[PDB]
C-alpha cells in the first residue's frame, strides 16, 4: 500500500542529499594522490626493498 | 658374438632406465603435489623405494653378470647383492599385500577404517612389511655358509647357495610369494563382488583394473618361483638359459609397479603429465 | 579470585625429608609454569626450582640439585616440592610463584603466601643500596647492576622488579625493565641499559615501603639482588 | 501518479549526478601519471610460513604492533601468531565452526570473530586466570556477519548479510547506530584513518560512504558489474579501492565522487577476494581465486609483480602498519608472510 | 633464543599438540547440510542463526546443519552430502522446488557433492491423488501421457521423482549423484537411509581414487 511511497520518498531524499555536495575536479584529485605517493615513497619497505639488517623477517 | 649380445645389454639397460625414472616421478610427485601427501599414498611411496633398490643396486649387477660370465666382485661382496635383491623383492610383495588389505577395508568399511587408521597405524604396517622382509633372507644368505658347512658355489658363479635343500626353499617360497598372492587374489575377488553390489543397488572398468594389476604379479613371478621348486629335488635339468630368463622377469614387476598402483590415481596421473612436459 | 595456598613446613631434623604443597584455585593452573622461591630466616630472596606447563622442562638451582624434586598435579591443581637430605641451610620461607610465557606475557605476576620451614658461570646482580631514608611525597630512585648485559639480541632486556612489604609476599612491579605490572600505579617507572638499571618512584606514599628486589630472566639459574629497603624518617 | 512522480524525480536526480560527475572529469588519472618512472619489478619472497590450521582460512587481521596477527578458520579455531618467531600465542576455541570475519583491536586487548551464527563474539585476551574468555556476544543482526572492525575497546562496526551495517556499544551490548541503504548483501568494510567515516562494499555492485556519528550515507559509488568482495581506504583517506567478482579493481575518489582508474587484464577471469594498499599507497595488492596475488601500480595500472605461493584460493590478505611484511591466508590452511 | 622465548616455543608445541588431537576427533564426523523450504517439513526428518543437530548410526558421527540469495554456500564446500527436503503434496510450489534443486545442483561450489533428496509428506500425496480434487497434470501438462515404467498414485510418485532425477542427470558428468527417497511424518527409518547413502558416497570416492569405477 503506502510502503512503496515511503520507500520511494526515502530514495529521493537520499538521492537529493548526494546530488548536492561539494565536488572537485579529477585533475586535482589525481594530483593530490600522486603528491602523497612520492611524499611517502621513502617510507615504503615494499616499494624500495630494505637491507636484511633492518628486515625483522629475514 | 659381442656384435649380437650387446643388444641384450642395451635392452636390459633401457628397462633399467625405465624402472629408475618411474620411481623418480613417483617419489617427486609425493613432494611436488601437496594433494598427494596423504596417508593412503604412504604405501605407494614404499613400493617405489623398494623398486628403486631393484633398479640400480640389483638389476645392473645382474646385467653385467650375464655378459661377464663370472662374478668379478668378491664372494663376500656377492652375498650383499643376493641379500639386497631378496630383501627389496620381498618388500615389493609385502607392500602390495598391505595395499590390498588397505583397499579391501576401505571398500568394505568406508565409514570406519579410514578414520580409525591414522598415520601411526600406517607407519607400523609399512615398517612391519620391511622388517619381515628384512630378517627373512639375510640370515639365510649371509649366515648359511658361516654357520653350517662352508662355501659351495664355484668361484666363477654365484647363486643363493641353499637351493640344494628342498626344505627351506619350499618354506620360504610359500612364505614369500605363494601366501601373499593367494591373499591378494581372494581379496581382490571380494572387492569386485562388492563393486557389483554398489552398481546393482543404484563392471567393465572394475574387472579390467583388478585383473591388470593382478595378472602382473602372476606373469612376472610365477615362472621363476616354480623353477626354484623344480631345482629343489633336481640339480640341473632346467636349462641355465631358462633360469636366467625367469630371473630377469622377476625384476620386471618393479618396472610395472609404478603404473598399476600409482598412475591409476588421477592426481598421480595429472602430476606425471605435468612433470613429463611442463618441467618445473 | 586468584589464590595460591601453601601447605607443609614445620620443624624438621637435619637429614630428614619433607614435602611442601601449594594448592592453586582460581586460575588455569595447567597453562602456567610454576616456580619455587625461598627467603632465608632474615635474609634475601633466592630461587629454587621451576617446572614448565605440561611437566616437560624442569630446572634446579645447584644448591638443591640431586635432593629436591618438583612436580605438579594438573587434575588436582597443585604442585609439590619433595625435599630430601635437607640441612640447616634449607631453613627459609618457601614462596610458590605462577608464571606464563608468551609474547607480551607477564611472568612472576602472582605470588602465594610462603611456608616456614625450620631445620634444626652465573649472573651476579648487585643492588649497592641497602637502606635509603625516604620522606613521603618525594621521588626515590633505586639503582641495579648486573655482571652481564641483560639486553638480548632480540631487543628484549630481561630484568624484573619486585616489592615485598612487611608481612606480605613480594609483588611484581616492572617486567622487562619498562612494563608496568597490572594493578601497579603509574607512578612507578623503569629505565636503563645493559649492566645499568634504575627504578624510579615519583610521589612516594604509604604502603609503598618495603624491600625492592632485582631479578634476571636472561639465563637459568635465575638470580636476585640483595634488596634495597625503603624506610620513613 | 503517486509513485510515478517519485520515480521520475529519482530518475532525474540520477541523471543530474551523472552530468555533475562528468563536469569534473577534465583529465584522466592515467593521462596525468603518464610521466612518472614505473616502480619496475617487485620481487617479494615468502619469508615465514605459519602452520597449525586444519581447515580453510577465511580471515586474518594484523596487529597495530605489526608483529601479532589473528587468523580464523573453519575448524572453529582462532589463533594468534607471533609472526617474528612463528610461535602460537593463543588458540581460542569457537562455539561455531562457521566464521567469515576476524578483527584485532587496536589496543591489542580484544579480538572479534563472526560468521553464520549472526553473532559478533568479542574475546578478552589480557585477563587474569591466564585464559581467553568471551566477554561479549553481540546479537541483533538477521544475516551472517561478513566483516567487523574495531573503533576502540568499546565500539565496533559490523557488516552483515541483512544488507545493513551496525555500530555497537560493547559494554551495553546494543546497536548504537544502524546503517541502511544497501540492496544486496554487504561483504566488505574498511575504516578511514580518521575513524570518522567508513566504506562498505555490497552485492548490489555498489559502495557507500557512511558517517559514523551521523548514521547516514553521504556518497554512493557505482562503477562495477558484479558483487564487491573487498574494500580498502587509501592511506590519505580521500580514496578507496574495491575488488569484485568481475576480475577488476577500481579506485574511487571521495572528493571527485567518481572512479579514477581500473585495474584489469585480459588473462584474469577469476574474482577478487581481498585488496589492500601499501604504506605509501603506490602499490595495490589484490588476492584472486586463481591461487595467487597480483601487485598493481596504483597510479599507472601496471602489474608490478605476482605473489604465487598458494595452491588454493587466497581468501585474506593484509599489510602491516609499518609496511615491512604482507600476510596472505588461503584455503590451503596456510599463512604466508612476504617481504 | 633466550630463556623466555624458549619457554614460549614450548607453549607453541603444546598448542600444536592440542590442535592435532582435536582435529582427528573432527575427522571422524560426517557433515551434512539440510536444505528445503518452509513447507518441506525438514525439521522432522531425523528424530533427534545456524542450527546444528547430531545423530549417531552404527557408531559413526553425523553432524547436520540448518541455515535459516545463497552467498555462504561456498562455506559448505567439503560436506559429505546435501540433504534436500521437498513437499510432494504441494503441487503449486513444486516448480519452485525444482528451480531451487536445479540452482543447488549446478552451483559452482557444489559440483562434486552428492545430494540425498527426500520427498517428504508422501502420505498427503496418497490421500490427494486418490481424492482427485487436485490434478498434478494441470501444473505439468505431461502427466497426461502418464505411464509407470494404486497406479494413479505410483505413477504420480514416479513422475515426481523423475522430474528431480532429470535435473540431476542433465549435467555433472557422473561426479555426484542423487539418491531419491519418499518419507512421511510417521516414518522413523531416516537416519538409516542417510547412513546407507553416505556409505555409498564414501565408497565411490574410494573407487575413483583406486581408478576402479
Ligand atoms: C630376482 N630375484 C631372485 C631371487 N629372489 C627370491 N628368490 C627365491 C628363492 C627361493 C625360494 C623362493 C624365492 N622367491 C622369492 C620370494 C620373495 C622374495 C624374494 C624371492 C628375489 C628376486
Amino acid at each position: 500500500n503506502t510502503a512503496s511511497i515511503a520507500q520511494a520518498r526515502k530514495l529521493v531524499e537520499q538521492l537529493k542529499m548526494e546530488a548536492n555536495i561539494d565536488r572537485i575536479k579529477v585533475s586535482k584529485a589525481a594530483a593530490d594522490l600522486m603528491a602523497y605517493c612520492e611524499a611517502h615513497a621513502k617510507e615504503d619497505p615494499l616499494l624500495t626493498p630494505v637491507p636484511a639488517s633492518e628486515n625483522p623477517f629475514r | 658374438t659381442v656384435w649380437q649380445v650387446v643388444f641384450i645389454a642395451f635392452l636390459t639397460g633401457i628397462l633399467a632406465l625405465v624402472t629408475i625414472i618411474g620411481n623418480i616421478l613417483v617419489i617427486v610427485s609425493f613432494k611436488v603435489n601437496k594433494q598427494l601427501k596423504t596417508v593412503n599414498n604412504y604405501f605407494l611411496l614404499s613400493l617405489a623405494c623398494a623398486d628403486l633398490i631393484i633398479g640400480v643396486i640389483s638389476m645392473n649387477l645382474f646385467t653385467t653378470y650375464i655378459i661377464m660370465n663370472r662374478w668379478a666382485l668378491g664372494n663376500l661382496a656377492c652375498d650383499l647383492w643376493l641379500a639386497i635383491d631378496c630383501v627389496a623383492s620381498n618388500a615389493s610383495v609385502m607392500n602390495l599385500l598391505v595395499i590390498s588389505f588397505d583397499r579391501y577395508f576401505s571398500i568394505t568399511r568406508p565409514l570406519t577404517y579410514r578414520a580409525k587408521r591414522t598415520t601411526k597405524r600406517a607407519g607400523v604396517m609399512i615398517g612391519l612389511a620391511w622388517v619381515i622382509s628384512f630378517v627373512l633372507w639375510a640370515p639365510a644368505i649371509l649366515f648359511w655358509q658361516y654357520f653350517v658347512g662352508k662355501r659351495t658355489v664355484p668361484p666363477g658363479e654365484c647363486f643363493i647357495q641353499f637351493l640344494s635343500e628342498p626344505t627351506i626353499t619350499f618354506g620360504t617360497a610359500i612364505a614369500g610369494f605363494y601366501m601373499p598372492v593367494t591373499i591378494m587374489t581372494i581379496l581382490y575377488w571380494r572387492i569386485y563382488k562388492e563393486t557389483e553390489k554398489r552398481t546393482k543397488e543404484l563392471e567393465k572398468k572394475a574387472a579390467q583394473t583388478l585383473s591388470a594389476i593382478l595378472l602382473a604379479f602372476i606373469i612376472t613371478w610365477t615362472p621363476y618361483n616354480i623353477m626354484v621348486l623344480v631345482n629343489t629335488f633336481c640339480d640341473s635339468c632346467i636349462p641355465k638359459t631358462f633360469w636366467n630368463l625367469g630371473y630377469w622377469l622377476c625384476y620386471i614387476n618393479s618396472t610395472v609397479n609404478p603404473v598399476c598402483y600409482a598412475l591409476c590415481n588421477k592426481t598421480f596421473r595429472t602430476t606425471f603429465k605435468m612433470l613429463l612436459l611442463c618441467q618445473c | 579470585d586468584v589464590q595460591l595456598v601453601e601447605s607443609g613446613g614445620g620443624l624438621v631434623q637435619p637429614g630428614g625429608s619433607r614435602k611442601l604443597s601449594c594448592s592453586a584455585s582460581g586460575f588455569a593452573f595447567s597453562s602456567f609454569g610454576m616456580h619455587w622461591v625461598r627467603q632465608a630466616p632474615e635474609k634475601g630472596l633466592e630461587w629454587v626450582a621451576y617446572i614448565s606447563s605440561g611437566s616437560g622442562t624442569i630446572y634446579y638451582a645447584d644448591t638443591v640439585k640431586g635432593r629436591f624434586t618438583i612436580s605438579r598435579d594438573d587434575p588436582k591443581n597443585t604442585l609439590f616440592l619433595q625435599m630430601t637430605s635437607l640441612r640447616s641451610e634449607d631453613t627459609a620461607m618457601y614462596y610458590c610463584v605462577r608464571s606464563i610465557y608468551y609474547y607480551g606475557s607477564s611472568p612472576f605476576d602472582f605470588w602465594g603466601q610462603g611456608t616456614t620451614l625450620t631445620v634444626s658461570s652465573d649472573i651476579v646482580m648487585t643492588q649497592a643500596t641497602s637502606s635509603v631514608p625516604v620522606t613521603p611525597g618525594e621521588s626515590v630512585s633505586i639503582s641495579c647492576r648486573s655482571s652481564k648485559s641483560l639486553l638480548h639480541s632480540n631487543g628484549n632486556t630481561y630484568l624484573y622488579w619486585f616489592l615485598q612489604r612487611p608481612g606480605q609476599s613480594p609483588q611484581l612491579l616492572i617486567y622487562r625493565m619498562s612494563n608496568l605490572a597490572s594493578g601497579v600505579p603509574d607512578r612507578f617507572s623503569g629505565s636503563g641499559s645493559g649492566t645499568a638499571f634504575t627504578l624510579t618512584i615519583s610521589r612516594l606514599e604509604a604502603e609503598d615501603v618495603g624491600v625492592y628486589y632485582c631479578m634476571q630472566h636472561l639465563e637459568y639459574p635465575l638470580t636476585f639482588g640483595a634488596g634495597t629497603k625503603l624506610e620513613l624518617k | 501518479s503517486e509513485l510515478d512522480q517519485l520515480r521520475q524525480e529519482a530518475e532525474q536526480l540520477k541523471n543530474q549526478i551523472r552530468d555533475a560527475r562528468k563536469a569534473c572529469a577534465d583529465a584522466t588519472l592515467s593521462q596525468i601519471t603518464n610521466n612518472i618512472d614505473p616502480v619496475g619489478r617487485i620481487q617479494m619472497r615468502t619469508r615465514r610460513t605459519l602452520r597449525g590450521h586444519l581447515a580453510k582460512i577465511y580471515a586474518m587481521h594484523w596487529g597495530t604492533d605489526s608483529r601479532l596477527l589473528v587468523s580464523a578458520s573453519q575448524d572453529g579455531k582462532l589463533i594468534i601468531w607471533d609472526s617474528y618467531t612463528t610461535n602460537k600465542v593463543h588458540a581460542i576455541p569457537l562455539r561455531s565452526s562457521w566464521v567469515m570475519t576476524c578483527a584485532y583491536a587496536p589496543s591489542g586487548n580484544y579480538v572479534a570473530c563472526g560468521g553464520l551464527d549472526n553473532i559478533c563474539s568479542i574475546y578478552n585476551l589480557k585477563t587474569r586466570e591466564g585464559n581467553v574468555r568471551v566477554s561479549r556476544e553481540l546479537a541483533g543482526h538477521t544475516g551472517y556477519l561478513s566483516c567487523c572492525r574495531f573503533l576502540d575497546d568499546n565500539q565496533i562496526v559490523t557488516s552483515s548479510g541483512d544488507t545493513t551495517c551496525a555500530l555497537w556499544d560493547i559494554e551495553t551490548g546494543q546497536q548504537t547506530t544502524t546503517f541502511t541503504g544497501h540492496t544486496g548483501d554487504v561483504m566488505s568494510l574498511s575504516l578511514a584513518p580518521d575513524t570518522r567515516l567508513f566504506v562498505s562494499g555490497a552485492c548490489d555492485a555498489s559502495a557507500k560512504l557512511w558517517d559514523v556519528r551521523e548514521g547516514m550515507c553521504r556518497q554512493t559509488f557505482t562503477g562495477h558489474e558484479s558483487d564487491i568482495n573487498a574494500i580498502c581506504f587509501f592511506p590519505n583517506g580521500n580514496a578507496f579501492a574495491t575488488g569484485s567478482d568481475d576480475a577488476t579493481c577500481r579506485l574511487f575518489d571521495l572528493r571527485a565522487d567518481q572512479e579514477l582508474m581500473t585495474y584489469s587484464h585480459d588473462n584474469i577471469i577469476c574474482g577478487i577476494t581481498s585488496v589492500s594498499f601499501s604504506k605509501s599507497g603506490r602499490l595495490l595488492l589484490a588476492g584472486y581465486d586463481d591461487f595467487n596475488c597480483n601487485v598493481w601500480d596504483a597510479l599507472k595500472a601496471d602489474r608490478a609483480g605476482v605473489l604465487a605461493g598458494h595452491d588454493n584460493r587466497v581468501s585474506c590478505l593484509g599489510v602491516t602498519d609499518d609496511g615491512m611484511a604482507v600476510a596472505t591466508g588461503s584455503w590451503d590452511s596456510f599463512l604466508k608472510i612476504w617481504n | 633464543v633466550s630463556a623466555e622465548d624458549k619457554a614460549a616455543a614450548e607453549r607453541s608445541k603444546m598448542i600444536d599438540k592440542n590442535l592435532r588431537e582435536d582435529g582427528e576427533k573432527a575427522r571422524r564426523t560426517l557433515r551434512l547440510l539440510l536444505l528445503g523450504a518452509d513447507n518441506s517439513g525438514k525439521s522432522t526428518i531425523v528424530k533427534q542463526g545456524i542450527f546444528e543437530t547430531k545423530f549417531q548410526v552404527d557408531k559413526v558421527n553425523f553432524h547436520m546443519f540448518d541455515v535459516g540469495r545463497r552467498k555462504w554456500i561456498q562455506c559448505f564446500n567439503d560436506v559429505t552430502a546435501i540433504i534436500f527436503v521437498v513437499d510432494s503434496s504441494d503441487y503449486n510450489r513444486l516448480q519452485e522446488a525444482l528451480n531451487d534443486f536445479k540452482s543447488i545442483w549446478n552451483n559452482r561450489w557444489l559440483r562434486t557433492i552428492s545430494v540425498i533428496l527426500f520427498l517428504n509428506k508422501q502420505d498427503l500425496l496418497a490421500e490427494k491423488v486418490l481424492a482427485g480434487k487436485s490434478k498434478i497434470e494441470d501444473y505439468f501438462p505431461e502427466f497426461a501421457r502418464y505411464t509407470t515404467p494404486d497406479p494413479r498414485v505410483t505413477r504420480a510418485k514416479y513422475f515426481i521423482r523423475k522430474e528431480f532425477v532429470d535435473i540431476s542427470t542433465a549435467s555433472g558428468d557422473g561426479r555426484h549423484i542423487c539418491y531419491p527417497h519418499f518419507t512421511c511424518a510417521v516414518d522413523t527409518e531416516n537416519a538409516r537411509r542417510i547412513f546407507n547413502d553416505c556409505k555409498d558416497i564414501i565408497l565411490q570416492m574410494n573407487l575413483r581414487e583406486y581408478n576402479l569405477v
